[PDB]
């Protein structure tokens, strides 16, 4: 019966306006707006960039949701940034893996 | 021996994406055989009137045509005339119509709780603040079928009261209660000159209607990268 | 920027009918609202419909205005009706937050 207007992964919010029948009678159904919020609580300012500040303010405008400054890794996106790495003085440009699990070459 | 011309009404032309055309020139005696023509001045073809009976039991009818135009040519705004001719009058007798923009404002509003709370019937009125030019027309939906003509009237456009410019209407649809009581979303689609697309489709159901109970979890979890 | 009230009439078989807006018990300007002709009720021909629309500012409204209406007509015990909404003319609409902190 959940009606999920919204599940924007980045302000991880699910919204559902989902329809509830009042006791017996009908014609006072409540309708109710779950917005089930999961805030991430660690992720950094720049969730891309690992060395950027932590997130001390979340805001979660559902306005613009329900139409950026992402909070929470996706499950399906992949998440990286560029790393510098030296071995005998070389210093060499990769690509690394903030969300190994979810990361395979698929 | 009432003139009249009926300009093409980009209202009816996005409901059928067809163009009807027939003049109306009403009050005139009988006529056997009636053909009248429709000449814009620059030189378009002559068309007369079809599906009209060319007398009429009653004796007082209107049997004047217009030629089938294509919407390109109303979008062009050339002129346009019906010229007829009959027995009461040997002089022909021509009428000159042509037509003389905002985004259209069309947000609609869901039916009182106290309408549910009667329990007879309800009303959904697809209200549209304000838009320019006046023409518009307004259709209903149910399930993505077009709905049946009988059960929704639109109303004329009014000036805005503090945008005489801008003109405002509204359409009624009274849907039954326990219909509303269940979740069947409608969607009021309008038809409007001034649009990207030319036509807007706005829906509503109990489930976009007010809420009142609100349980927003908000979980705070140190797991932060995976969302949920 | 502003906000739009609509006062539905249904059911004036008489089809006459003459709606104002009281706001703060005092009547509004007659410009500011515009009414719809009385034409015949879908569901019943017999019954009539028409409307009436008073644009004002959205503070206004977001400030504690009654914008009421009234219905002058015959069949009704008293011929006028009454009716008005505001903030929280609605249901009350609890909350039910919940803070999960594990
Ligand atoms: C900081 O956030 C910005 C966006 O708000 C991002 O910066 C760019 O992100 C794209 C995405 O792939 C990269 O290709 C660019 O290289 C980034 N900018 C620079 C200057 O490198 C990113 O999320 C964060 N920036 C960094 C450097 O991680
Ligand atoms: C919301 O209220 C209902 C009772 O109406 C209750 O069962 C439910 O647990 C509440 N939601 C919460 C606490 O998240
Ligand atoms: C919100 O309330 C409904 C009751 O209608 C309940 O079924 C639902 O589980 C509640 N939300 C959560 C997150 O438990
Ligand atoms: C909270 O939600 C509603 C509103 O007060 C109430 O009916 C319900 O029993 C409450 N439940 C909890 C777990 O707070």
């Amino acid at each position: 019966e959940r009606i999920v207007l919204v599940d924007n992964k980045c302000k991880c919010a699910r919204i559902t306006s989902r329809i509830i029948r009042s006791s017996e009678d009908p014609n006072e159904d409540i309708v109710e707006r779950n917005i089930r919020i999961i805030v991430p609580l660690n992720n950094r300012e720049n969730i891309s960039d690992p060395t950027s500040p932590l997130r001390t303010r979340f805001v979660y405008h559902l306005s613009d949701l329900c139409k950026e400054t992402c909070y929470t890794y996706d499950r399906n996106k992949c998440y990286t940034a560029v790393v510098p790495l030296v071995y005998g003085g070389e210093t060499k440009m990769v690509e690394t893996a903030l969300t190994p699990d979810a990361c395979y070459p698929d | 021996i009432r003139v009249f011309a009926i300009p093409p009404s980009f209202a009816s032309i996005f409901l059928t994406k067809s163009t009807k055309l027939t003049c109306l020139v009403t009050d005139l005696t009988t006529y056997d055989s009636v053909t009248i023509s429709w000449t814009r001045q620059n030189g378009e073809a002559v068309k007369t009137h079809t599906n009209i009976s060319e007398s009429h039991p009653n004796a007082t009818f209107s049997a004047v045509g217009e030629a089938s135009i294509c919407e390109d040519d109303w979008n062009s705004g050339e002129r346009f005339t019906c010229t007829v001719t009959h027995t009461d009058l040997p002089s022909p007798l021509k009428q000159t119509i042509s037509r003389p923009l905002h985004r259209p404002d069309v947000y609609l509003l869901p039916p009182a709780r106290e309408q549910l709370n009667l329990r007879e019937s309800a009303t959904i009125t697809c209200l549209v603040t304000g838009f320019s030019p006046a023409d518009v027309f307004v259709q209903w939906m149910q399930r993505g079928q077009p709905l049946s003509p009988e059960k929704y009237v639109t109303s004329a456009p009014m000036p805005e009261p503090q945008a005489p410019g801008r003109y405002f209407a509204h359409s009624i649809l009274t849907v039954s209660e326990e219909e509303w009581n269940t979740g069947e979303t409608y969607t009021c689609v309008v038809a409007h000159e001034a649009l990207p697309n030319r036509v807007t489709e706005r829906t509503v159901d109990k489930s976009t209607g007010k809420p009142t109970l609100y349980n927003v979890s908000l979980v705070m979890s140190d797991t932060a990268g995976t969302c949920y």
